[PDB]
């Protein structure tokens, strides 16, 4: 709820920001099924600052 | 008959200076320079139709 023209955050200010002019779609749908550990995954990373 | 008719010509434009035109205020670049840019987008789209 943050990949939209027009909105700031997590993703739109610090690494993936739409255009815009987006002429493209939106899908998403979840696979925890493949990424659920215990102690963590830890080997996807992301960015903060 | 002509000459202060086209003042007061002149005066109509002067009051749609300050007119909201369905837009939330009159003011451009205060709306510009608060809200979400497809906001600003209905609003600039309104004060300019």
């Amino acid at each position: 709820r943050q990949i939209a023209p027009g909105q700031t955050g997590k993703i739109a200010d610090y690494n993936y920001k739409l255009p815009d002019d987006f002429t493209g779609c939106v899908i998403a749908w979840n696979s925890n099924n493949l990424d659920s550990k215990v102690g963590g995954n830890y080997n996807y990373l992301y960015r903060l600052f | 008959d002509v000459v202060n008719q086209n003042a007061q010509a002149l005066n109509t434009l002067v009051k749609q200076l300050s007119s909201n035109f369905g837009a939330i205020s009159s003011v451009l670049n205060d709306i510009l320079s608060r809200l979400d840019p497809p906001e600003a987008e209905v609003q600039i789209d309104r004060l300019i139709t």
